[PDB]
């Protein structure tokens, strides 16, 4: 592949580099319509940017934590840490999510690694093997209540046990109800007047369940889960422009108010360099 | 002795005529298209009214003064009250649409200025409280009047800073959706031609708008001398293949 | 029972492999896909579409204005605007190219460069745009400017004008966040005549200015951006 | 060889080698030609 | 192959063995061309000189450490080996520097074995299981403040995640801006009165960060972090004189002052065996 | 699941081993190489040059 | 002995995969299949068969 | 495979919705017997309705 | 590939793919069909 | 057999079995030939 071709002097009637940007297009204008160049060749094929690749690594997506003590007089297990959930998304941490809203509409697989790792903040006398327990909790299945609910018995929702410590993974189908997942929404659920807007309504797709299977030790072990999230088999439509200021919430674009400049100012003039 | 500059486009029955074109541009190079087979999931036959709403509806005119932000309108809102294509639409469960969008601004040979017309596919707003406070339904159904960026704040309402889109994107980057300039040196009209994008085959025409069409001054109005300090800006818009599926009792939407 | 070894590496994850996993939805249907125009295949694609440079950057607050390089009538000589060309700092920096080029570490490739006239249509100019290939500073007048890769543009009937900074280089990669060795050069501009607007009008007129990456480019080595960040997790 | 039998279980997908930067850069109705004037 | 043909008696006008050196040749002379030889054969092809074999290996390139203990307080956790990072060289241990100092230019692909071990100073109930993060901060990246930042959520930067105890291990495509790595460089990065000189200003390749991702436990726990390199597919161009002075800086051919003499002197005259 | 038996040496790290690992870097493009004059193979092809011996080594 | 590299995700227990495992009880025989009416393959089989809706739940 | 075929109006002697629930059967009617319909695919299966899948974590 | 002798230590079966409502939605011995009276 | 994509995960590359001194050892613009007198 050419990336320049040999071009010489030039005394024309026709001018490539004289167009009208009104019209929204990009001319595609190159070196050789305006200097004398000579032949390159590209060596390159843009390989690394193609969208599988760009949004295909692991990301983090989900920092959460649970603990295993001693459940005797909790009142509410949940509150306690005994186990908890995350009304699962994408759009939580940011690093990711700048990268996915690039496009308005993105359909993919996803391969999921959840690690787990213990913590023992005040004494013990060793560092207990637990093993942890993840449940898909669907729209209208029922949620855990107790860290030992039925719930848990999951014979119907898939859930993984792993070592504290360990790693689990696996992959997930595209299961967006359309046939792509909305980045944005500019709508409603219903006409309602008082409904919220965004996509947050769009994107109900359930919370994830961890809990530790094992009874409690006599001393109290910190276990923080960290979700990590890798598209694959993307395909993505609508490009738009990126994002500027720093976000505030999950599934809507708002922006804090009194932000700063965006753009850096200049020290000197339009004139420097 | 054709010119990219001299146009005539005959929907329905009605025609546009331009002496002072500038090309125009069809979103993402696709002209709109009815709804296939292959596509479909409700079982419904369709309608389709055809040169019924397949017109040009000319809105109310806006008015470029020297300090004018933009304003920004919603489809297919905008259209929620044009004849027989705003009854279709709370008439049927279901509709889907193209357009055809025309604006327009002549001046003369003395005055300068720019605008921007830009058609974004889902335009999520902002709420200007930040956090996650919402934008209520009504302001962001504003009809046949738009949003004018230079009204201020309401409680409810959107965030209306240009430099950011009403988004948290910059200004500049408009550019990567389908749009034309309007300058008053080369151009008069801008026309953009909308195929249909969403992520389902069909949807509701009220509680979702796909496209926001936006029209911002980038280079301020400048008249001649002594020359009133503002011009006109009309928007005309056709829908184009229309169709409407899941007709019953006729929606009540808020406000 | 067949003998294997384990190697060095076992049971770590990298975020970048690629590799196989169950399905943890045994069975299941993803819904059909329908036609959506617009899909995006490399990153490459887009960085071709120009978006406009706030070049303009004197300002206190960002403002559409900045987008905006004033022209002054009669002046002879001067210079209208000047800027180096690290493309992914500075005023290049917020514009989609600018953007992208900061999701990778190595650049390489030729950028396009266009300024769009919007004065009235009774006026005209003549302006030279010059790139100054590195190893000089940039110019201080325009003869010195005149000296490397320029383009008389002469303000007419056509609207814009493409200015294309070829790539000059020894070095086949340059980073994108700004270094010394694999810098770019300079761009400035200068009045070639000068503008004259008709009767009956007057003031500043200004250019409006684009950037977009010419076909030849090549992004390479994906990193994190400095432009995103947070300091807790958001929540709905 | 895939181990697993769904789709969603196999590797990354491969390069699109598409790349069409024309609905993007040239969405214009009336094609344009590079060295021709740009309105006639 | 013959390692040596036979030869016998010669009385020639043929005269092998008188050469002029001034021309810079080193003439190809041989045993026989002034002995009687017999035949022998080579009984041997020179695989393990090689340059894929001699860089091949891996080599310890780095040794850093961080510790897991409350962050509480900590105003500088960079400072505290919280987390820590390595502004990436593979001139900083010399073992394997004099082995690619042979060349002038050297292109190759790296296989990065990374060990990690664990140390518990002081009085500890137990060893905990830590799982150590290692991230690469290209030039133009966010760099790591703190041990948990947004940063180490790692979305486009590939990252390792490992245990203590464990090794990780993968492998890098030759990065390099040019055609190959400069051993060498004799210029500056630009003509600067005052701009460092050497290799320091080519060789821009960033640093990779490691970090404990486990929350602290009661007592404190020293991880020490060992990277290994070992060069695959190698290609070198341009011998040079090998290494004498000892080294003093990466990336600068300075020699230390009051240095020994390299050379062993006799212990006897020139005369002695 | 095909069964394994893992043997002696398993998890061991031996500095001269060869085998493949994942690239951290999926699908990145080199540098193309240009021609350079002098290229080494074989360390054997640089000790047949002659160089001078400090015989007088009595300093 | 073959090399090897264990990937994220050994040793899990995922209650949805579906692999091999050795039988405990290696050689049985199971009763032989007869013939019943009634087989079910697929629960979209039977949600056609009608059934009475308690339309009028106001006790 | 038709999820729906095309049907437009009737005027017959011949009511597919009328019917005798007595008899025990549950008389297949689709929408097309009832109402104007257009072709649409089922893009679909049933595969996870398997009563192997059903039963088998 | 089966790593075991036995025919229950393979994996799960496949889809029946039979699917066949009539025995359940239309058990009745003098045959309906449909547009037809229902009862005669 | 490589069990990944791209090439700089494959092993060690095996023996140029290249070998020519002659660039470093006989660098001479005019040939000389061992027995022949060195300077004629
Ligand atoms: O990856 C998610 C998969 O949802 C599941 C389903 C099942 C499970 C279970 C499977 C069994 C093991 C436990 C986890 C977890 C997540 C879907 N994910 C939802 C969020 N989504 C988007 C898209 C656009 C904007 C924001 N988020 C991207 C796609
Ligand atoms: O091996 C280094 C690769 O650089 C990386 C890139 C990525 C990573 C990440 C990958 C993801 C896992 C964490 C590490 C680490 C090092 C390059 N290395 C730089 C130093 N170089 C030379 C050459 C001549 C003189 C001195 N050094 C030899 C080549």
């Amino acid at each position: 592949t050419v990336a320049s071709i040999s071009s010489g002097p030039k005394h024309t009637q026709k001018v490539p580099i004289l167009t009208a940007n009104e019209t929204g297009a990009t001319m595609p204008v190159l070196p050789s319509d305006s200097i004398e160049t000579r032949t390159t060749y590209m060596h390159f094929n843009g390989s690394e940017t193609d969208v599988e690749c760009f949004l295909g690594r692991a990301a983090c997506v989900h920092v959460t934590e649970i603990q295993n003590k001693d459940a005797t007089g909790i009142d509410n297990h949940r509150e306690a840490k005994l186990f908890n959930d995350w009304k699962i998304n994408l759009s939580s941490l940011v690093q990711l999510r700048k990268k996915l809203e690039l496009f308005t509409y993105v359909r993919f697989d996803s391969e999921y690694t959840i690690l787990a790792t213990a913590s023992q903040p005040d004494s013990a006398n060793y560092s207990s093997n637990l093993v942890v327990q993840a449940m898909y909790v669907p729209p209208g299945a029922p949620n855990p209540k107790e860290w030992d609910d039925y719930t848990w018995q999951s014979a119907s929702n898939p859930s993984v046990f792993f070592k504290v410590g360990d790693t689990s993974r696996f992959s997930v189908p595209y299961v967006g109800l359309a046939s792509a997942y909305n980045c944005f929404y500019d709508g409603y659920s219903h006409d309602d007047a008082e409904t919220q807007y965004g996509i947050t309504v769009l994107n109900h797709m359930g919370s994830m369940a961890f809990r530790i299977v094992n009874e409690h030790d006599e001393h109290k072990t910190l276990v923080k889960i960290r979700v990590y999230h890798r598209a694959k088999h993307v395909e993505a439509w609508i490009p738009r422009a990126p994002r500027a200021l720093p976000y505030t919430s999950i599934g809507r674009t708002n922006y804090p108010k009194n932000t700063e400049p965006v753009i850096k100012k200049r020290k000197g003039d339009i004139k420097s360099y | 002795g054709y010119s990219d500059r001299v146009q005539q486009i005959t929907l329905g029955n009605s025609t546009i005529t331009t002496q002072e074109a500038a090309n125009a541009v069809v979103c993402y190079a696709e002209w709109p298209e009815y709804l296939p087979d292959v596509d479909a999931s409700d079982v419904n036959k369709t309608s389709k009214p055809d040169t019924s709403v397949c017109r040009f509806y000319t809105l109310d005119s806006k008015t470029w003064t020297t300090g004018s932000k933009g304003w920004c309108w919603k489809l297919p809102d905008a259209l929620k009250d044009m004849g027989v294509f705003g009854q279709n639409m709370f008439f049927h469960s279901l509709g889907r649409s193209g357009y055809t969008v025309h604006v327009q601004c002549n001046a003369t040979k003395f005055h300068s200025g720019c605008l921007l017309v830009v058609v974004i596919p889902e335009h999520q707003l902002a709420s200007h409280e930040g956090g996650n406070v919402s934008v209520k339904y009504t302001f962001t159904h504003p009809g046949e009047r738009g949003i004018d960026l230079s009204s201020a704040n309401e409680v409810g309402g959107p965030v209306k800073d240009v430099l950011y889109n009403m988004n948290g994107t910059l200004l500049g980057n408009l550019l990567i959706f389908p749009h034309q300039f309007i300058n008053l040196r080369t151009n008069n009209t801008a026309t953009i031609v909308i195929p249909y994008i969403n992520s389902v085959p069909i949807d509701s025409m009220t509680r979702h708008n796909n496209v926001s069409l936006m029209v911002i001054p980038i280079a301020p109005l400048t008249v001649p001398t002594g020359a009133t300090p503002s011009l006109p800006i009309t928007v005309t818009i056709a829908p184009m293949c229309t169709e409407f599926s899941g007709i019953r009792s006729k929606s009540i939407v808020p406000q | 029972g067949l003998p294997t070894t384990t190697l060095p590496g076992s049971g770590q994850f990298l975020t970048t492999d690629d590799r196989q996993s169950p399905s943890a939805l045994p069975n299941y249907e993803p819904t059909p896909r329908i036609h959506i125009p617009g899909k995006v295949h490399n990153l490459l694609e887009i960085i071709q579409v120009d978006t406009l440079i706030p070049m303009n950057n004197t300002h206190t607050k960002d403002e559409v204005n900045s987008y905006l390089i004033p022209l002054n009538a009669n002046r002879q000589n001067e210079q209208v605007f000047g800027t180096n060309l690290f493309i992914g700092d500075g005023v290049f920096k917020t514009t989609l190219l600018g953007e992208i080029v900061q999701y990778y570490t190595h650049w390489s490739g030729s950028l396009r460069f266009s300024l769009m006239y919007t004065g009235p249509a009774l006026s005209s100019a003549k302006l030279i745009l010059a790139y100054t290939p590195p190893g000089a500073r940039g110019p201080q007048d325009r003869r010195e400017a005149m000296l490397g890769t320029h383009v008389v543009w002469d303000i007419g009937l056509q609207s814009t004008i493409v200015m294309t900074i070829p790539w000059t280089s020894g070095v086949q990669f340059r980073y994108t966040d700004p270094d010394t060795y694999t810098s770019a050069g300079f761009l400035s501009c200068w009045y070639q005549t000068s503008l004259i607007l008709p009767p009956e009008t007057t003031g500043q007129v200004y250019l409006l200015s684009f950037i977009s990456a010419c076909p030849d480019f090549k992004l390479r080595l994906m990193k994190d951006t400095q432009t995103i960040s947070q300091t807790v997790a958001l929540t709905e | 060889i895939n181990y697993y039998k769904d789709a969603a279980s196999t590797s990354s997908a491969g390069q699109s080698l598409s790349m069409d930067p024309s609905k993007f850069t040239e969405p214009v109705k009336d094609l344009m030609l590079k060295g021709a004037p740009a309105l006639n």
